[PDB]
């Protein structure tokens, strides 16, 4: 029954590897009966610490914003000019330099479950947007599910928002206020999508939103899903796994948190909401779910820009190797410098 | 002699070996669709031929 020759022909062999590993570490860590290995997951897991070195004109720091729940976020800066020695512990909040210095408030991926913000697949994401977007990122190491379900990412990402938000040293020069972007893949867009939703209706107004094949579902088989099951890295089957894992007991995919436009969802007709990038990869399985999310925006008003890549798969931008990850690098770049 | 793209991800190919690699995590997801954990935990997660090479013993 299994044959991989159809997947090995849409994507890079090294990049094939990658998912692929991913793909069947990640067979073993879920459960049939809902539970999780999360010792093992952990332990396979690839993770960097941070560094005050800069390194390709980039340097790290990490940053304990609220110690109840030891959540941690990863901070990300451009080297500093005329620089004669490192960054000591006490030079890592130097005030920005920049009449406009976006910041993005990045939430990775993993269907809500798997890696962190340290995870070396993110910190080297993260890193790449620095220096191709000429900002700051500040990356969060959000609760995973099944342990820590809805809606403690979210609740988190709020809590991240914040401590971003009322950072002085992140004040742009113009307005005087913090230029905030949020964005974020698989899981991580549907975080970002949240997020938005209550900065929203507080004070904090985010510049925009940048979704890479954000995760979003629904009650419904789409066409994509039955069509693509299991041909490209993904099946159903663990979608909904992870739905499973991340929604509260007794819930379905119908749920404001899997279906952002489902009948409970509030409408945004009217609403402040900011720009968003929505990225959707053609072989990513939950494509129309995609699709139908970034013609929600538009049905309700709000300024989306689509980049459909018909031949692109999931886990594309994790590898300088394709004209999908050169292509959104640079819508990316051009959306957060506008 | 490593792929370098993968190096910064966490993980050690020999670009020479990509193709053997590919072939045991196929042939690795073969034998998981026929059928673990316990032993796993000993093996170098970084070093991917002798990762999927170690598994597939262990089935
Ligand atoms: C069980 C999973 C988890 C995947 C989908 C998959 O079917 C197989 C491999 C995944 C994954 C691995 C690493 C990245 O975090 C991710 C966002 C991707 O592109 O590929 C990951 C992606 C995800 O979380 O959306």
């Amino acid at each position: 029954e299994v044959n991989l020759i159809e997947s090995r022909t849409v994507v890079p062999l090294n990049t094939w590897v990658l998912i692929s590993n991913f793909k069947v570490a990640y067979n073993i860590l879920r459960r049939p009966d809902g539970t999780f290995n999360r010792h093992l997951a952990e332990y396979l897991d690839r993770k960097v610490t941070a560094n005050a070195n800069p390194v390709d004109g980039v340097f790290s720091f990490d940053v304990l914003i609220d110690r109840r729940i030891n959540l941690l976020s990863r901070v990300y800066r451009p080297a500093y000019a005329d620089q004669e020695q490192p960054p000591s512990i006490l030079d890592l909040e130097k005030p920005v330099d920049g009449d406009i210095v976006p910041v993005i408030l990045f939430f990775h991926g993993g269907s809500f479950a798997h890696s962190s913000a340290n995870s070396a697949i993110y910190d080297t994401l993260c890193r790449r947007l620095v220096g191709l977007c000429k900002c700051v990122v500040v990356s969060v190491n959000y609760r995973r599910a099944p342990e820590n379900p809805y809606p403690c990412a979210y609740d988190d990402g709020w809590i991240a928002l914040n401590w971003v938000n009322s950072r002085s040293w992140l004040k742009s020069k113009k307005d005087s206020k913090v230029h905030i972007f949020l964005a974020g893949d698989s899981s991580g867009g549907n975080i970002a999508h949240n997020v938005a939703l209550r900065a929203g209706e507080s004070g904090i107004d985010v510049l925009g939103n940048i979704l890479l094949n954000p995760m979003f579902g629904g009650n419904e088989r789409t066409e994509s899903e039955k069509s693509l099951d299991g041909k490209y890295f993904v099946t159903v089957r663990d979608r909904d796994w992870y739905w499973k894992a991340f929604l509260p007991e007794g819930e379905d995919r119908e749920h404001p948190a899997c279906n952002p436009f489902s009948p409970r969802g509030k409408s945004l007709e009217g609403v402040s909401f900011p720009k968003s990038l929505v990225v959707v990869a053609g072989l990513d399985l939950i494509r129309d779910w995609q699709l139908a999310y970034a013609e929600g925006l538009k049905k309700a008003g709000q300024e989306v820009k689509l980049m459909h890549l018909e031949k692109a798969t999931v886990g594309f931008y994790l590898l300088p190797n394709n004209n999908h990850f050169h292509n959104v690098m640079d819508e990316i770049s051009a959306f957060v410098n506008a | 002699g490593m792929d370098e793209l993968l190096a910064v991800l966490g993980y050690k190919v020999r670009s020479s070996e990509m193709a053997d690699v590919a072939q045991k995590l196929e042939q690795l997801e073969v034998m998981m669709s026929n059928v673990l954990a316990t032993e796993t935990v000993h093996y170098n997660p970084a070093e991917l031929y002798t990762w999927l090479d170690s598994m597939l013993t262990d089935l």
